[PDB]
């Protein structure tokens, strides 16, 4: 009985890492990383840490693999701040938390998403989220938050609203 | 000549290897505990450039990767071949054609040693990591063995556990995607891999007799005998046909059924249902 | 067995000849510093354990005819004798290796010393350092040489995406 | 279970060929049956036994596959009898 993947990222200097968090999925991390890490996109060394409770299966730990140097796996709570320690969000340059787009209850999934980004918010309230909201009026809630600042860059992709 | 050996230098080669390993261990810790009390950076540019190199995300890693796993097969294959002669002899490297590829072979797994120790995060566990342990116990012998003209079948066992950082290698070369199938693979390399460094264990304590009795406890086992000791033995049949006589024999036997007996019951359906 | 011969402070000639001695030990004859001479003709001793002889400082003439002698360095100690207590030449003559190979039925007398170089040589002084740093030195140096060649293939790679950046 | 015992008969009864057939164990078919089952159901009692490398080859890489198939057999077909 051990944690695998219990770690603390060290932080590089002269190089940016963003904290991905939320609904982390083979399906969903693969689509992620096939946007992030895109030829056409300008060449930035940017270091992807990914931050979830369930460890990962086969096919995931296969799919870090191949993205050896690009990304970073820590198996941990967003709620726990000494989890939140351990991924740097201190020093980190923006925190993403993805959704679960098809959900049974689209209200308690905006409910956890408002749970980890006020967590995030809690611990370091600087930092950048960009964030999924599946209703309108959560987003206007996720508002409500002190930190929740646009000017230096927050935003919240509702995906009714875009849709 | 020929019989060319009368006595018993293992311990130049263990000794090589154990004060590699740990001055290794010595180094880290010290620095660690001295750093305790004490551009975009060029060792990160070269950690980078290592670990993209480990990886088979270049046209060079991916010719790497795979020359990684032909010549951890080939070692394997010169400790099979190299299993028959005695447990200790006198070979000339310049006049024996097998010396000098396990030579190369040596001489390219310690470049890539030196490669993923660039690219290692951690230094601390990686030193402790099993391929690490077999890359310390494996070359210095084979270096010592071409300086001094005498080779001893020690260690050399331990190229087996190079089997297991096989699955690993598929999916880095995109091969092996689906996850039974890194399963079966993962379970079929520890399994062999543990069976064959278990049976050249073996074969190498009860060849070479425990040492408190002056070493006259030699049963002769050949490899493939050992081999299929262990399969008898992990299988719970248990013939009596082959057993191991010597004390050390008998204490790895013993210490090695409650490891083993579990990991061949636990593996082996796993591994049918899975083919099936 | 150990010890039999122990009491027997002033022994010259011992006979051990026609007998099934498949080996003898050097705690078997003990100390016999009076023992002249020593008879192992038509024997089973495959060879003479390291030992044997330093114990028996007024051994002059020994009998080792119809044994089988495996030349190899287990009997290094035992020719050093002979070069230093040369036999008749009628029992030289007899004397004969007999394992199957290079060295069938070969004087013992016409083996010399570099004959026998490659057998284990006592340890050194030199070597025992050399092989106590040979693992460590090689580990560091292959890791020097990654480094280097890494250093150097990456400011290469800087200089010329720097340089030819709008090139 | 007979097939597998069948070719024990036939690799014991005529010796590797690498040793100029020098390692008859001349078992009978009864035997090597007998061998089979004690060998599968894991009691390996050790009274008789493969000696030919042919033999204890098939032997090793039929231990893999035969002790899962009767510990997974004999209790099923027992259920189905009770
Ligand atoms: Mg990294």
């Amino acid at each position: 009985n051990r944690k695998k993947y219990g770690g603390s990222y060290s932080a590089v200097s002269g190089r940016k890492h963003i904290v991905v968090c939320g609904h982390i999925t083979l399906e969903s991390v693969s689509n992620f990383l096939k946007d992030f890490l895109h030829k056409d996109r300008d060449d930035v060394n940017v270091e992807i840490v990914f931050l979830h409770n369930i460890s990962p299966n086969l096919e995931l730990e296969a799919l870090f693999k191949r993205h050896f140097t690009q990304v970073e796996f820590y198996q941990g709570s967003v709620l726990n701040p000494h989890d939140l320690a351990r991924v740097k969000i201190e020093s980190a340059d923006a925190c993403l938390i993805l959704a679960n787009k098809y959900c049974a209850d689209p209200d308690a999934e905006d409910a956890s998403n408002i749970m980890r980004v006020i967590s995030i918010k809690n611990y370091h309230p600087k930092i950048r989220i960009i964030t999924q909201m599946l209703q309108y009026h959560n987003k206007a809630h996720l508002l409500n938050i002190p930190s929740w600042n646009w000017k230096e860059g927050d935003d919240a992709i509702c995906l009714a609203e875009l849709k | 000549p020929c019989d060319s050996r009368g006595q018993r230098m293992w311990w130049a080669f263990l000794a090589s290897s154990m004060v590699t390993f740990f001055g290794g261990l010595f180094i880290i810790l010290l620095w660690r505990t001295l750093k305790y009390l004490w551009e975009v950076g060029w060792m990160t540019s070269v950690k980078d450039w290592a670990g993209v190199m480990i990886s088979a995300q270049t046209l060079t890693g991916r010719v790497l990767v795979v020359l990684v796993f032909a010549l951890s097969i080939g070692a394997l294959v010169i400790y099979f071949i190299d299993s028959s002669n005695p447990i200790e002899s006198c070979q000339n490297f310049y006049k024996d054609f097998t010396l000098q590829i396990d030579m190369a072979f040596n001489v390219f797994f310690l470049l890539y040693f030196g490669l993923r120790f660039i690219a290692a995060n951690d230094k601390l566990w990686f030193w402790l990591e099993v391929n690490s342990v077999v890359d310390f116990f494996t070359v210095p012998p084979v270096f010592v063995s071409v300086y001094l003209n005498r080779s001893w079948l020690g260690l050399r066992f331990l190229r087996a556990l190079r089997l297991i950082q096989f699955s690993e290698i598929l999916q880095f070369l995109n091969i092996l995607k689906t996850s039974n199938s890194i399963k079966l693979v993962n379970l079929l390399s520890i399994f062999i891999s543990t069976w064959l460094t278990a049976a050249g264990f073996i074969h190498l304590v009860e060849n070479s007799g425990d040492p408190w009795e002056n070493f006259q406890n030699n049963q002769a086992l050949t490899y493939w005998e050992c081999v299929y000791l262990l399969m008898v033995t992990m299988s719970t049949v248990g013939y009596g046909d082959v057993y191991a006589k010597t004390t050390l024999g008998r204490l790895f036997m013993v210490f090695f059924i409650l490891g083993g007996l579990a990991m061949f019951a636990s593996y082996v359906p796993e591994i049918i249902e899975l083919i099936g | 067995a150990p010890g039999t011969f122990a009491p027997l402070r002033a022994l010259r000639n011992l006979s051990l000849a026609g007998n099934r001695l498949a080996r003898l030990e050097p705690a078997a004859l003990g100390a016999l510093p009076l023992l002249r001479s020593l008879s192992l003709q038509d024997n089973e001793l495959a060879a003479l354990a390291p030992g044997l002889l330093g114990r028996l400082p007024a051994l002059d003439a020994l009998h080792l005819r119809g044994n089988p002698w495996g030349c190899g360095c287990a009997l290094r100690p035992l020719c050093a004798w002979l070069r230093r207590h040369p036999l008749p030449a009628s029992e030289a003559e007899t004397v004969l290796c007999v394992w199957p190979g290079r060295l069938t039925l070969s004087p013992l007398t016409a083996f010399s010393d570099a004959a026998f170089s490659h057998c284990a040589q006592p340890l050194a002084l030199r070597d025992l350092a050399v092989v106590y740093t040979l693992g460590p030195a090689s580990f560091l140096v292959s890791l020097a040489s990654c480094l280097a060649l890494g250093s150097g293939l990456t400011a290469c790679r800087a200089r010329r995406r720097r340089l030819r950046t709008a090139a």
